[PDB]
């Protein structure tokens, strides 16, 4: 049952919550169950999961590196990495971060699909996503395979 | 691991 607990713990303390950043309270509780349960994740994983639900519709989180952070993280977890990225990719989560097009291009690569992580990279250079450099940089190692 | 599909499903 534990898992759902903490849900429900944490669910109940943000309901109490007056305040500007509810991404900032869910952090707090979802490093906590990560440096008190390496054993099952379990937690996390329920943890990010409902953290997708609850800032799905959250506009101004979709480019919060935090949120980003945890959505990487929360791939880990997921059995279908093209579909996850895609879906992250065009509901507008991390289409200005570097790390997203970095991240889901550079599983397309190891997947030995080089046209596709191609397009990936050249978009999020496209839409400028930040560290502008850093993508640029990634996308050159990239080239040097062709 | 979870399943992708029934979990972005469930978001709608």
């Amino acid at each position: 049952d534990t898992p759902e607990n903490v849900l429900q713990m944490l669910e109940a303390h943000m309901q109490s919550y007056k305040g500007n950043d509810p991404l900032g309270e869910w952090e707090r509780y979802i490093q906590w169950v990560e440096e008190n349960f390496p054993e099952n994740k379990e937690y996390l994983i329920t943890l990010l999961e409902h953290l997708m639900k609850e800032f799905l519709d959250k506009k101004k989180y979709h480019n919060d590196p935090r949120f980003i952070s945890y959505c990487l993280k929360f791939a880990e977890y997921n059995s279908d990495l093209h579909q996850f990225f895609e879906f992250l990719y065009n509901h507008g989560i991390g289409t200005l971060s570097s790390p997203l097009y970095i991240a889901w291009a550079g599983h397309l690569e190891a997947q030995g699909e080089l046209q596709h992580a191609s397009a990936v990279l050249q978009r999020g250079i496209q839409n400028q996503a930040e560290p502008r450099e850093f993508l640029q940089q990634q996308y050159r190692l990239f080239q040097t395979r062709l | 691991k979870i399943d992708t599909t029934s979990f972005l499903a469930n978001l709608k």
